[PDB]
């Protein structure tokens, strides 16, 4: 994985030069926008079960997915879906802290598509669940922090689709 | 005919007709005598069938004679009787042919939009074909009714 | 069960057409920017919106 | 089922079924009539066991239906009774199969994670299934209610 | 000229209702009614 | 696409064997059941539209959330798609009843159905519920009608239910 | 099979099964007893058909068993008899199935380049199938001989 | 794996309803067949080694498969072939006891073709070996239970196809 | 694809209620910003060539990417990269006028990672190219309209990263 | 695809420099061996079916594979195997004439292993068939052209394995 | 080259190379000494043609280096002569290959859109390759000048 | 011819001929005199080449002149010698033109269908062309027979 600072360092390293002025400006932008990422990660780590619980109430409860025959029917499948949503929320928090979505490729999206297609997991239903996660965390954490969280959760949705 | 379907399949797959389908033509030639008999009895006794079917349909559906329908005048009444006569006629045609393809080329392909343009209800006509089936199978003998029933049955299926 | 899977990629069927989607997809299938036709489309629709 | 459990154990030991296991399967297929009689008894009294047991649970733990509770309200009470009926159906499946594997693959693996995601008191759901056991033993005979109470007590032990 | 910011502007919070039990649980709802 | 005689021929051809007495007994059983299979398929052709309408009505009154908002039978477009899917299931069930084999169901129904339903969000539980509803109403109608053998009718619908269904246990 | 062809032809037009193909299917079902009798005769006499037809083939065409021929030698002669037994088994499969589709799928696709790569005269293998046809026609009644020789002549056409 | 009872319970659970009368009929049919299945399983479990011995003597012995240059030549390969036939007999006994080929789908036919193609194991020779197992078991148990065992042995053969 | 109006109306239809309090605010913001977004897209469509002209002059030229051994070395690869920047600009205008990134999810981000990782296109270099397009459009069309383009442009950057 | 000439041209082009003397010796060796490659390709194009015939007779005939239950049982599958060997021989002559194994990795190999795994084709046995093709070709054409053909036939075998 | 082109054409036609291409391949192989002599002469004198052609181009077209021109600037002129060295290298690649396919696959496809996205006059690039052609033909012998200049003015004709 | 298929390739690529292709025309023109004297020598020896080819064919494969063969009779052997002489004339046309296009467009497309319809042993015709190769290499010099044997090998590969 890499953050924004590590991405700038790696780009300047494979170019083979020192940090020029544009790299300094990108670093200054990240250093300016870091504190809001810190407080957003604090809020998400505070309420991390509540976004998952509320978003499952927003999208998946009392529906065909949790009804008999659905993919979230049994308790083991419900616990697996809650585990998957916890993974998505935690890794989106990691990507929001890093300012880069590289960890989502390295850890999450490298095999999730083929894993879900082997498992029979409804990718559309997971997309609606992650959009519900996005809406709940955007209501909870603020405006621009909610925008950043929505960007990384839409990256997770784009990796699933 | 089934001969036409076998010969079109032979021309499609670029080879002579095979053993099982030739036995199909042979079975068709064996049953063609009773097919001709069915055509003769339906052609000679079509009138009671169309009369019973039209009174049964128009007592089951009291809206075409009622205001708010499409069969007010005697010319529309004769048009509905003409549609009954042509449908029973095409069924006798397909019974002679052994299968559905004359009915598909004469009265099936485009029948839904055909009657949507003339505002005649398609479920009304599937009720018409079912009561005409009831009249025809009541008039015709038992194994003859079992032989000629899937042609009408495919008519209700293709209508809806 | 079934012994193979082709993969269930996400399908997004368009439930109904609205005129911004219509104009954007109209030039998108033609592989071009929205020229003055689609610009007047969106202009009139955004004025009447 | 007992057959699948015996096959899984013999496969893990890489051997055929034991003669004792085969005798247990013989006893199971002879007692099939009795256990399906228990099944039809439970499907006959599906709506009464949940009724009396929910009444006993609500008079035993009124914080469940108190304001601020997990099952506060009409629709949350209905969801609680639906989960009760789900567990009764799973007990019916277990006494049919002769094994707790159909019970535990549907309603006991991940139940603690599910109910901590939902905020539901797991010990109160356990008390609900206890009340279902007492109502079933009420409107059932002695030894067969002991037989069903074995699977009910498995649900109690694995849940609480 | 400052009113262009639809997506760049402040996003509007949404009123999404929490999902409720539907008419698949009608028997359990009337059961809860008559139990009370 | 393989019927019962074709899959028996393929099974014997794999071992390189001639048709023995067991194979002739299986072929005799198929050929004596074939008249009842043809009568059942003609019955299926007879009441197809009314049975798909009343089976859809029974399905949507058993699970009423499908025709409500957030369900997948909500619009008339979704309703007609559900009717088309149920008619597809009935048509291929008729094909499997004539063929006395579920290989047609495997080849042409079930090999992408989970993928399409997960792609479009279509539920897989009410689908097999409607399939089983069709099975019960067709079996009851065949019991009402003069059908001597009705045991084979449940096999294509139960094959669809098992293959399309999700492994609960 | 016949049932396979009828279901495929119905499904290609996306309809249910037509009355003509249902009549052809019930003709197939009624002829199943005669086809089973023919196939049972062939599989009962499967060794003497191969023996007599190989004898007649090797007398009529001594060049293929002369030195420099493709079937010269004891092992090559036994392999030729094995090929004739293979084609007789395919003929029994076709008689059972009521058409020529198992014969065509198993042992008539790529036979020309297969035996060309083997270096085997395809007209001589066709002559072997012809002698099998003559022996099989001599070992049954006249209509059964015609019915089996239909599939035999299909093998003649696809190998010559 | 799924037996008949678990298949009925799985179907009714995905239906979401309790067991109706068709479930009762299928359960009673399986209980009617169960005593014959148990007797056949006991006889096969007693005569496990002799069936494999007769099948190897009938099909594989004194051939090019067991001659030098064959894949059953070296004695570790011979003992592996014996253990494979014990696998097929034991899992066919499991499938006959269960009334279902789900265990054959999950544990026997799972990658067996790729396994044998990687090893160089002769596919048609092991198909004839399973055929010899089928004939010996049908001779040793009877027509009915031998036919029931032969259904799953032919299922293993068609999976190897 | 779908737009902001379709997203609003689908959320309202899934909820099953009318457009009560926030859907109206989103739609009036959309219809208010629409004519200036159309004017911005008109300016971008008029000056589409020049944006990628000094965007590639600012970002990718005179680097090891453009030098021999780089992925943008030959004329075919150069013209392909120019066509890709034209694609990014055009679909960013599409997403701006739609008010939603569903066109980017459905026609851009569905296979972009696949084609770039299979071909060997440098992710950091093309991210810098879209950043150059963002600052060029922000200079050329205005700060706020440039930022309205730039939220979809760095959505594409986050999809690339 | 690339021959030896396009290979050394691209090797000079990726580092961006002109042709040196050491790169010219590659063309000297290729133009030394070119007429040997021409006469070898003429011989194999003359006897293309004969090599496949003797290879199948040497390796694949009378083995398990042609017997019922094997992968070459039906005449359609035998014709498909002959077709595959014709593919391998023709593309090996293509690679021998080009002097570089790019056409094999581009059109024969990159997608064939998983295709054979999906079809159940025995990769070890078709590798032995390609080895038989190599032995018959080296017998027919000579030592140097035989080992030159064998290099690309072993390239096909290594791509399959 | 011609080897790659002939192999690709035969692969498209699914056939081996005919001797009508094999004689071409062996004659192209034998006639490579002249082409490598041209290539080594060009890469031995490689900077001198760049110097002379740049001097003659900047003499003939002053608006290239004029204020407001495309190559107005020191690094502009440096990259202009770098593009000239690039195209001379591609000419040597075409001389090495005996075909214009390396020139097409490196520096002819997308040249027009590339120089429109650079602002550089394509006809002036064509003039640059033209002065390259006269300087090379001046410093290398007559038939040798014809062989190299054929590739040179193929590049010119692809430019303009 | 090689020049006309170079024209075909250049027209397919929508361009003038590449300098490598003009070098191919150069090599074709320079080798034309040697190819023409090869063709003149073998058309001077056109009679004894086919007489010795026929006699060598008769010694290789004697069942052709035997009863039961295709060429039984003096007129049949005369037609066989005429066909061999016509294939020799096609070798003349191929050596003259410089490619195998005249053999392909006169007497090599559909040769399998032609000789399968005629009943002619195609491997025996390939043996006749191989004996023609042997006697042509016997009475032809080494490089000239090497040039003709490539076209002969194309005839062998495409016809056998
Ligand atoms: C500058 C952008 C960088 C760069 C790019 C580069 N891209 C290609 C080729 C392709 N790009 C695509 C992508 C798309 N096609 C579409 O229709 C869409 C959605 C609108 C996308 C995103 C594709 C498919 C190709 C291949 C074929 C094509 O040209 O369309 C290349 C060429 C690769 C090659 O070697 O041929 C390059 C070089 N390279 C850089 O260095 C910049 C970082
Ligand atoms: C009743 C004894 C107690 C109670 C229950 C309660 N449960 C829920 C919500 C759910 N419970 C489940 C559980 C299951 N689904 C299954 O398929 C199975 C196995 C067969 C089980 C055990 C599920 C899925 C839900 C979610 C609802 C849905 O299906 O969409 C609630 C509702 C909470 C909410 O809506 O947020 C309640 C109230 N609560 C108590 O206090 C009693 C002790
Ligand atoms: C929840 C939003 C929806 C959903 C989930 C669901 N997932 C599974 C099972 C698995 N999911 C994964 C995926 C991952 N692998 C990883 O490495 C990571 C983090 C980077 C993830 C998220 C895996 C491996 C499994 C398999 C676990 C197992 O073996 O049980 C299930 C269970 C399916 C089952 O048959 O048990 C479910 C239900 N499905 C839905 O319907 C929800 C909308
Ligand atoms: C009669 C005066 C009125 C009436 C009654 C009625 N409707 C249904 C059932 C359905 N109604 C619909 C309608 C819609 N689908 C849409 O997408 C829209 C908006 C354009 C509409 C209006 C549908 C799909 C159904 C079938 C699903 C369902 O059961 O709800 C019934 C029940 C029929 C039955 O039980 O068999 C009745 C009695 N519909 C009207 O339009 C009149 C206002
Ligand atoms: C009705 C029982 C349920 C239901 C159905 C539903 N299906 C779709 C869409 C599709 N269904 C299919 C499936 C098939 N294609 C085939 O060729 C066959 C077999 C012959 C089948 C079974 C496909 C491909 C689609 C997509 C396009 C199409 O309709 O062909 C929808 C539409 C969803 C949408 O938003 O577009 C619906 C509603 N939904 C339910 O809830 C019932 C359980
Ligand atoms: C006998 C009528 C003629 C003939 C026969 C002959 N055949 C072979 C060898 C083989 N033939 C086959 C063909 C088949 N295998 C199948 O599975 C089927 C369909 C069921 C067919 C048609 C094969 C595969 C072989 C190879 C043997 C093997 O099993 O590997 C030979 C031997 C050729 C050799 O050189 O070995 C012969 C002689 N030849 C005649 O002259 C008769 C006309
Ligand atoms: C002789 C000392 C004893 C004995 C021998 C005996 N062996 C067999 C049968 C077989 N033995 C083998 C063993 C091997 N194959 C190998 O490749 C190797 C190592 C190189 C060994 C040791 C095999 C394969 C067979 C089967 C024969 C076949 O080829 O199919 C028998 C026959 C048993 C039968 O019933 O057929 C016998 C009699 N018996 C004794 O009493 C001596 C102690
Ligand atoms: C000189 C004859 C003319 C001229 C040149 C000029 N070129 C550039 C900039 C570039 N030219 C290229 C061209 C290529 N690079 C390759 O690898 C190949 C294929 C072998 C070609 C054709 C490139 C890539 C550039 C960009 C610089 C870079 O390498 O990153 C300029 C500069 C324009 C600018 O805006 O910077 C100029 C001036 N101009 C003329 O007028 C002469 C006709």
């Amino acid at each position: 994985m890499q953050d924004a600072i590590t991405a700038v360092i790696n780009s300047a390293d494979v170019q083979g030069k020192y940090l020029d002025g544009a790299a300094m400006d990108k670093l200054k932008s990240y250093f300016a926008s870091g504190e809001l990422r810190v407080r957003a990660a604090s809020v998400i780590s505070a309420n991390a079960a509540t976004i998952v619980k509320e978003a499952v109430a927003k999208s998946l409860l009392y529906s065909d997915v949790t009804r008999p025959g659905g993919n979230m029917y049994t308790t083991r499948r419900y616990a697996a879906c809650i585990r998957d949503l916890d993974y998505y929320l935690r890794y989106a928090t990691y990507a929001m802290l890093a300012g880069d979505a590289s960890i989502l490729d390295e850890r999450v999206l490298n095999g999730l598509k083929e894993t879900y297609n082997s498992l029979g997991v409804p990718i559309s239903s997971t997309v609606q669940a992650i959009q519900a996660i996005k809406e709940v965390t955007a209501s909870l954490v603020g405006a621009d922090a909610g925008k950043e969280m929505g960007v990384y959760l839409d990256y997770i949705c784009s990796g699933l689709s | 005919s089934v001969v036409s379907q076998v010969i079109l399949q032979a021309d499609d797959q670029l080879r002579y007709p095979t053993s099982g389908e030739l036995k199909g033509i042979q079975a068709f030639l064996t049953t063609g005598a009773q097919r001709i008999r069915i055509a003769e009895t339906l052609a000679e006794n079509e009138k009671k069938i169309v009369d019973q079917a039209q009174k049964q349909l128009f007592k089951k559906h009291p809206e075409y004679r009622a205001p708010g329908g499409n069969a007010y005048g005697q010319r529309q009444y004769n048009q509905c009787l003409r549609d009954y006569g042509w449908y029973l006629r095409l069924v006798t045609y397909g019974v002679l042919a052994g299968n559905k393809e004359p009915i598909e080329t004469t009265g099936l392909i485009g029948v839904k939009e055909m009657y949507n343009s003339l505002n005649v209800p398609v479920p009304g006509m599937v009720d018409a074909v079912t009561v005409l089936k009831d009249a025809a199978l009541g008039l015709l003998s038992a194994e003859d009714a079992n032989e000629t029933a899937p042609y009408f049955d495919y008519i209700i299926q293709f209508m809806s | 069960s079934v012994k193979a899977s082709g993969g269930s990629s996400l399908a997004r069927p368009q439930l109904y057409q609205t005129v911004p989607v219509s104009a954007i997809s109209q030039a998108e299938q033609q592989d071009r920017f929205l020229e003055g036709s689609e610009l007047n489309e969106l202009t009139a629709y955004f004025q009447s919106g | 089922s007992i057959v699948t459990k015996s096959i899984v154990n013999a496969d893990a030991e890489a051997r055929y079924l034991s003669p004792g296991e085969l005798d247990r399967i013989k006893a199971f297929v002879t007692g099939g009539a009795a256990r399906l009689r228990i099944a039809e008894t439970l499907t006959g009294s599906r709506e009464t066991i949940v009724k009396q047991a929910g009444d006993r649970l609500f008079q035993k733990r009124p914080d469940i239906v108190s304001p601020g509770g997990n099952a506060y309200g009409e629709e949350m009470t209905a969801t609680c009774l639906r989960d009760m009926d789900y567990y009764l159906r799973l007990v019916t499946y277990g006494v049919v199969s002769g094994d707790v594997t159909p019970i535990e693959e549907i309603g006991l693996v991940g139940v603690r994670e599910m109910y901590r995601s939902l905020g539901t008191p797991i010990e109160a759901v356990a008390q609900s299934v206890r009340e279902m056991k007492e109502v079933a033993s009420g409107l059932m005979s002695s030894d067969d209610a002991a037989e069903a109470s074995a699977y009910f007590d498995f649900v109690i032990g694995k849940m609480s | 000229p400052s009113q262009v910011a639809f997506a760049s502007g402040d996003p509007i919070p949404q009123n999404v209702a929490r999902r409720t039990p539907g008419p698949s649980l009608n028997r359990f709802k009337e059961m809860a009614r008559q139990v009370k | 696409m393989r019927d019962a005689v074709t899959t028996l021929i393929k099974n014997y051809d794999l071992t390189g064997r001639y048709l023995d007495r067991n194979a002739m007994d299986e072929l005799k059983a198929y050929f004596e059941s074939g008249s009842a299979r043809i009568a059942a398929a003609a019955m299926i052709n007879a009441n197809s539209a009314t049975i798909v309408k009343r089976a859809a009505a029974q399905l949507f009154e058993e699970i009423p959330e499908l025709i409500r908002p957030s369900g997948n039978a909500y619009t008339t477009r979704r309703f007609s798609a559900c009717l088309r899917d149920m008619d597809y299931y009935l048509r291929y069930a008729s094909y499997a009843l004539i063929a006395a084999d579920n290989n047609v169901l495997d080849e042409r129904v079930l090999q992408g159905l989970r993928e399409t339903y997960n792609s479009l969000g279509v539920p897989i539980g009410p689908t097999v519920r409607g399939i089983q509803i069709m099975k019960e109403m067709i079996e009851a109608m065949a019991e009402d009608s003069s059908l001597n053998s009705t045991d084979f009718i449940a096999s294509p619908f139960d094959h669809m239910t098992r293959e399309l269904s999700e492994l609960s246990v």
